[PDB]
């Protein structure tokens, strides 16, 4: 038992274990302690996988690295490739042509939308939606609810909802529940009415069918999804208008991309954002504002999506760091500064010469050290209760100037809001989205559903599991809007006569400096991603990744400070400590990617 | 009743699961609701922890020798197997337990089939493909990083329709999807045959879709359906979009030299 970051940690209560944590990417174990009233007073994040990509990269060609690191994760597919090519280009002083920049941005924003929407419906929604309750719904009332929640969504008839309900009925009545088997259906932690549940199930199915269309943008520019191809110096998808399926990119291919973008915009505006606003409103009305964790104090992002390539002041998701809940002061974040981003392994299954210090990733070290503490319940190969006083995770502990930070869409939206309030005009759209969302959640949706109106500020609403879920949906919407603009810029540039897609001036290693270092950063779907590379005599000398879920899922540092996951579970009541509904709801709001976190 | 599938995840990146849900014919929705009973799958399942674990026991008992085990990823043998921990125990223990009573085993992707990226030198976890650990059960390899969506659902469809594993080549891959090298039907082949090659990225030859052999294309030594079936409902494939095949369906493709070094 000790106090840190305003949290009173206490491990004297009842211990609860969740292993595996499901509906995430990869492998995680979570343990908590609850007090006499089932309130979480301690939380422990354990990354339960490691592959060692950083070790595997040593000695290889920097031009090949993107393909290796892309395979860190097939969910956030391509963001590691983007970070890698950016890192190599930074090391070798390579500037990519405008079309390559725009195509990479379109691919990045496509990933954002796909990842966010799939996460919400297929991984997160079952923490808010009781699918068995959907069976009790009235299709006419569901139709009426759909028309209130999103009047522009064309799939709203009672017959349509009846058909969906009937298929769910037959599925459940088969006795083979599949992914719904042994679920927590009927828990008092679920608060939605039947009609809301049926609506959400319907959209789960709609999203499952539609998500495969969105990724065809990756397929056009990158050959395949998952795992589209990238290139140091630009993009491989050469442009030729007149070329008629002779080149990778012609006007027909670009028209196809635009059609997919337009579909994305409709889905975000008509399905995803309204669903999250409605579900968020109903859980707000129930008083479920838990899960803020570090978002209430410390948030970080590198900043992304510059209007003008290589001009960071024009970032459309402007970054930096906020500390102590002070939204009037955004500190600049520099990935090159050895005193800023550092990783500790004090409570991680790795070894440093000196574990009292954090290493900046250009000086990073990845030597495994799987060893369990003295208070462990069980054995080395059969853990009953993990010992969080010692090493307890395959995830390293990243900190910024020693501070524990939350990363992700919520962090980016808090930063955008802070920037917009300080006069940054590039952040105007996220600010508009937040103010609109607050008015919907507080006033418009309650008035439409006959519920009392509330007066929560963004300061109050945002640092919460609801807020974290909302920010993801808003970011998806914003990314669709931005790539629509990027498409127009791309086509205009090509039509103006610039068809260049790759800078090959430094492709050959005989042109390289004999030593170099570089860093590439990305606003990945789950937060701040960085790759740091050292090159020597044409080969990778060091390659270190610090990934968003590494930040959020980190175990404690040398000072004992907790990371975002652990902080987010604190002070949360559980309806039943043997049903991890609230734990899953909050953990899932970070969209944990464990393969990413450990690499 | 629908055939139960227990879908396990070892060390992986989850690309095979993502590819599976891209399937257009059949739709993944229709596979899950009408074809199989996806009874265990960390990615999508409602239950967690003890409730998830309890499902494995129930299905193995009720459908003994009549469920399909699908494996994505692979088991590590280093770190006493605890570089991949599930329910506080090594993944390899779960893999062996569930494999015992399976009707058939599907090794999804290059991870399960051969090792993939984590098994590339120096393989710090001693990641090991499924067939080197489970040696007494029928296994079908569906390699690729990830495999094509319709190849994955094509395998499921065949197994469900016929209650048989399809005919396999010597390496355990289904001949219905892996009988051709990319280079056999690649649309850039007439350029290859005429000695017409890209030599530098975005050169005039690249803008005319010339052959990618000299840029490192591994299509001539790689068996997959990419040049015909193609990706994401036949939208493109790596070569059509301008990058050479990197050999991703072939055993040990990460350690066959630079992706940009041409075949000799
Ligand atoms: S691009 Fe590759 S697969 Fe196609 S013809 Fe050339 S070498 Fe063969
Ligand atoms: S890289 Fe893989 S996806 Fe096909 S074209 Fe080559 S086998
Ligand atoms: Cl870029
Ligand atoms: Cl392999
Ligand atoms: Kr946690
Ligand atoms: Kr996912
Ligand atoms: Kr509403
Ligand atoms: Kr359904
Ligand atoms: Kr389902
Ligand atoms: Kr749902
Ligand atoms: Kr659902
Ligand atoms: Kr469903
Ligand atoms: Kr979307
Ligand atoms: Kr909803
Ligand atoms: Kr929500
Ligand atoms: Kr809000
Ligand atoms: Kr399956
Ligand atoms: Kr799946
Ligand atoms: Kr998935
Ligand atoms: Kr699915
Ligand atoms: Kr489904
Ligand atoms: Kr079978
Ligand atoms: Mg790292």
């Amino acid at each position: 038992a000790y106090a840190t970051q305003g949290f009173n940690l206490d491990d004297r209560g009842r211990r609860i274990v969740v292993d595996p944590v499901t509906r995430i990417e990869g492998h995680m174990r979570c343990e908590v302690n609850v007090d006499a009233n089932n309130v979480i007073r301690n939380a422990v994040s354990t990354g339960t996988m490691w592959r060692g990509l950083e070790v595997i990269l040593k000695g290889r060609d920097p031009r090949d690295a993107w393909a290796f690191v892309e395979r860190i994760c097939g969910v956030c597919t391509g963001c590691h490739a983007l970070a890698s090519v950016r890192a190599v280009e930074n090391a070798l002083d390579i500037r990519i042509p405008k079309n390559a920049h725009l195509i990479r941005e379109i691919m990045a924003k496509t990933l954002q939308v796909h990842d966010h929407a799939v996460h919400f419906y297929h991984l997160h929604a079952l923490d808010w939606v009781d699918v068995m309750s959907a069976l009790k719904a009235d299709p006419k009332r569901t139709s009426e609810l759909q028309q209130l929640v999103s009047p522009a969504h064309p799939l709203s008839s009672a017959g349509y909802f009846r058909d969906i309900q009937n298929r769910l009925k037959r599925f459940v009545e088969s006795g083979q529940l599949g992914p719904f088997m042994n679920g927590y259906w009927g828990s008092k932690a679920y608060v939605l009415p039947p009609e809301a549940n049926l609506m959400a199930v319907t959209h789960y199915l709609e999203a499952l069918d539609l998500q495969k269309e969105w990724v065809k943008i990756h397929t056009i520019f990158g050959g395949k999804n998952p795992h589209p191809n990238y290139l140091v110096g630009g993009v491989p998808c050469a442009i030729n208008l007149d070329g008629a399926a002779s080149a990778p990119v012609n006007m027909e291919r670009l028209s196809f991309v635009k059609a997919r973008i337009d579909e994305i915009i409709e889905f975000n505006k008509n399905v995803y954002v309204p669903d999250v606003l409605a579900i968020g409103t109903l859980y707000k009305q129930a008083g479920w504002l838990y899960g803020g964790g570090l978002a209430a104090t410390n948030v970080l992002d590198y900043g992304e999506y510059p209007n003008v390539a290589y001009n960071k002041s024009t970032d459309q998701l402007p970054g930096g760091a906020i500390l102590n809940g002070n939204w009037d002061e955004v500190f600049p974040v520099d990935p090159r500064d050895s005193q800023q981003v550092q990783e500790f392994v004090s409570h991680s299954w790795y070894k440093y010469a000196d574990e009292s210090v954090g290493l900046h990733p250009w000086d990073g070290v990845t030597e495994p050290n799987y060893v369990l503490g003295a208070n462990t319940k069980g054995t080395r190969t059969r853990i009953e209760q993990i010992d969080e006083s010692a090493k307890y995770s395959w995830i390293k502990s990243p900190r910024w100037r020693g501070h524990a930070m939350e990363v992700g869409p919520l962090s980016r939206y808090i930063l955008a809001y802070a920037h917009a309030r300080s006069g940054n005009k590039y952040a105007e759209r996220p600010k508009e989205q937040l103010e609109y969302s607050a008015q919907m959640i507080n006033s418009a949706i309650p008035k439409a559903l006959g519920l009392p109106e509330t007066q929560y500020t963004l300061k109050q609403l945002l640092p919460s599991t609801i807020g974290r879920t909302l920010a993801r949906a808003l970011e998806s919407q914003y990314c669709g809007e931005m790539m629509h603009s990027d498409w127009h810029d791309l086509v205009a540039n090509i039509r103006a006569g610039d068809t260049a897609t790759a800078n090959v001036d430094k492709w050959d290693p005989a042109t390289w400096p004999l030593q170099a270092k570089g860093v590439g950063t990305v606003a990945a779907p789950r937060g701040a991603l960085g790759h740091w590379i050292r090159i020597k005599d044409g080969r990778i000398e060091n390659y270190q990744c610090v990934v968003p879920t590494t930040w959020n899922g980190s175990p404690r540092d040398y000072k004992g400070q907790i990371g975002a996951f652990e902080a987010s579970l604190m002070n949360t009541p559980m309806v039943n400590p043997e049903q991890p509904v609230e734990i899953l709801r909050t953990l899932h709001s970070f969209d944990p990617c464990l393969a990413c976190s450990t690499h | 009743p629908r055939t139960p599938v227990l879908w396990l995840h070892g060390l992986e990146c989850t690309c095979c699961s993502e590819s599976f849900i891209r399937s257009a014919h059949p739709l993944a929705k229709d596979v899950v609701l009408s074809m199989i009973s996806l009874d265990y799958d960390d990615t999508l399942m409602a239950a967690a922890g003890h409730q998830a674990e309890a499902i494995l026991e129930e299905i193995m008992t009720k459908y003994k020798g009549n469920y399909i085990l699908a494996v994505e990823g692979n088991p590590p043998l280093n770190q006493d197997g605890m570089s991949c921990i599930i329910g506080g125990r090594p993944f390899i223990e779960q893999l062996k337990y569930v494999a015992k009573d399976a009707k058939a085993i599907i090794s999804w992707g290059s991870c399960a089939s051969w090792g993939c990226v984590q098994a590339a030198k120096p393989n710090p976890t001693q990641a090991t493909p499924v067939h080197k650990v489970i040696t007494d059960k029928p296994i079908i390899k569906v390699p690729g990083c990830p495999p094509i969506a319709e190849v994955m659902t094509g395998v499921i469809t065949y197994m469900l329709t016929f209650d048989r594993i399809p005919e396999l080549d010597r390496q355990g891959r289904p001949k219905m999807f892996y009988s051709q090298r990319i280079h056999d039907k690649c649309y850039r082949r007439p350029h290859f045959d005429a000695g017409q090659f890209v030599e530098e990225w975005d050169d005039e030859s690249a803008r005319k879709g010339f052959c990618l052999y000299k840029m490192g294309c591994k299509g001539p030594t790689t068996y997959n359906a990419c040049s015909t079936t193609r990706w994401n409902e036949g939208t493109s494939f790596p070569i059509q979009s301008g990058h050479g095949c990197i050999g991703c369906s072939e055993d040990g493709f990460w350690d066959k030299g630079s992706f940009y070094d041409r075949l000799t």
